[PDB]
């Protein structure tokens, strides 16, 4: 039922926060890491593609659980503009 | 980040479905939500829906009124509401977002849904200002739905110019005036008002 | 079917602090973390703060979030004239199913009270060869933005066939409202003169004839 997945999420993040919290800032530039409220991310190589575990508050996790959110760090080390969801989700 | 379809006029007890269009890839993974907003009042929830997953949520007293669902292909999700209601004249939002409980922080420009048993009908124009500064404009009379654009001049008219709101005076219809000012001089001055629906326009003198 | 936001309005002084309270029962904010949105007039609802006082991108950290134990409260800790518009609290709700809102609070920064300007027209003549008078008063450039208005037919007699609109802000930094009265061309021919009585904050009258 829909208060179970979304108590999920918001456990997700206060996950991802306290990750974040205890995580130290790369030395040399790098994307922020940060939650964008759908996925956690990691602090990115400066102009590299992201890698995020399928969030895990997302139902049918298991099927995508191996799988992965590709989003492209900027040449300055800024967050890019979109994101590439997929393995983590196919329902079919 | 969504286009939504744009403004619908039906009779109470009838039934409208609005479209909300999102992004042809990046569509399936998050839930979507309906909000809507009747006019000078705060937000209603009605329900969310993962599109490609699951049945639809909803919140109490739309029972059997809202339905909404999801398509695969052309990445929209609609939403229909039956049994219309005056307190169902609003304007409709979608809202993306993680999850169907979770805050959104992606929404819509919003559909506008008036409804009224008010016919389509046009305005009629009536001079104003028998007439320091000079005040002139047009009085635009009985019309529904909104809205009616009004210029002065064919345009090139502007300085000074107040659109007044409409007013809703139960007839079901609309009423409103617009207002030039200016030097209190030789030039005339006309008054080109424009209604869609009706597919009604009037240039009147002054 | 609404946790109340407690505030209609609530006011604020530019470099000041601004709260707004939002109460509920304990199926909703005592059970889940309270969200904020900020609508601006003629936009879409904005989200300010979601899951107790956390923020998405782009937001200053003026904007803060409160316990949720009984009620929430969102603090906008210096004010500006940009944050004057609707916020609308929000929780998920235990006992009935899904989420549910606030009556919202539109929030008020302060600039100097200007005098409502009222223009009045006759019926045209036009229109009273069609059988059909409208006196029409309209009122421009007054704040604050409410204002009341007293139509009276010939010297004191009060008048119910009215219909007032409400006071938009529209254009710059301000609000106005038309009133109609309609008539019948007797009605309109058979009396000394007509008043359109603007009482605002005091009061204007102004009188056409015929």
């Amino acid at each position: 039922t829909a208060g179970e997945l979304y108590q999920r999420w918001e456990r997700y993040r206060r996950e991802c926060q306290e990750t974040l919290a205890a995580a130290e800032p790369p030395s040399g530039l790098a994307c922020n890491g940060s939650f964008d409220m759908y996925v956690c991310w990691d602090y990115a190589a400066p102009n590299a593609t992201a890698r995020a575990s399928c969030p895990w508050y997302l139902p049918w996790h298991h099927h995508v659980a191996a799988g992965f959110v590709l989003r492209q760090c900027g040449s300055d080390g800024q967050w890019g503009l979109w994101r590439d969801h997929t393995q983590c989700e196919n329902p079919e | 980040q969504l286009q939504q379809s744009g403004a619908e006029v039906k009779k109470p007890g009838s039934s409208v479905k609005v479209s909300c269009k999102a992004s042809g890839g990046t569509f399936s993974s998050y839930a979507i939500s309906w909000v809507r907003q009747a006019p000078g009042q705060g937000l209603e929830w009605m329900g969310g829906i993962i599109p490609t997953f699951g049945t639809a949520n909803y919140a109490q007293k739309f029972q059997g009124r809202v339905t909404i669902t999801a398509d695969e292909s052309t990445s929209t999700a609609y939403m229909e509401l039956s049994s219309l209601r005056s307190e169902d004249t609003a304007v409709y939002y979608c809202a993306q977002g993680p999850i169907v409980g979770a805050p959104t922080d992606y929404w819509g420009k919003g559909t506008l849904v008036t409804v009224s048993s008010a016919s389509t009908k046009g305005p009629s124009v009536f001079p104003l200002a028998p007439s320091g500064t000079a005040a002139l404009g047009c009085l635009v009379k009985d019309y529904f739905p909104e809205p009616v654009t009004v210029s002065w001049n064919s345009g090139a008219l502007t300085s000074g110019v107040h659109t007044f709101p409409a007013v809703l005076q139960s007839s079901g219809l609309y009423s409103l005036s617009s207002v030039v000012t200016v030097p209190s001089s030789t030039q005339t001055y006309i008054c080109n008002v424009n209604h869609k629906p009706s597919n009604t326009k009037v240039d009147k003198r002054v | 079917s609404y946790v109340l936001t407690q505030p209609p309005s609530a006011s604020g002084t530019p470099g000041q602090r601004v709260a707004i309270s939002c109460s509920g029962s304990n199926s909703n904010i005592g059970s889940n973390t309270v969200h904020w949105y900020q609508q601006l007039p003629g936009a879409a609802p904005k989200l300010l703060i979601y899951s107790n006082n956390q923020r998405p991108s782009g937001v200053p950290d003026r904007f803060s979030g409160s316990n949720s134990g009984t009620s929430a409260s969102l603090a906008i800790s210096r004010l500006q004239s940009e944050d004057e518009a609707d916020y609308y609290c929000a929780a998920w709700d235990d006992s009935l199913n899904g989420v549910v809102f606030g009556g919202g609070t539109k929030v008020t920064v302060l600039q100097p009270k200007a005098a409502p300007s009222v223009t009045l027209f006759p019926p045209s003549s036009e229109e009273l060869q069609a059988n059909k008078a409208t006196l029409v008063c309209l009122i421009s450039d007054f704040y604050p933005g409410a204002v009341t208005v007293a139509w009276k037919a010939d010297s004191s007699p009060v008048k119910a066939g009215v219909e007032t609109t409400t006071p938009s802000k529209q254009s710059n930094n301000k609000y106005a409202a038309s009133s109609y009265l309609s008539l019948t061309p007797e009605q309109w021919k058979s009396h000394r003169s007509y008043s359109c009585q603007v009482t605002h904050e005091v009061e204007k009258t102004v009188a056409p004839t015929e």
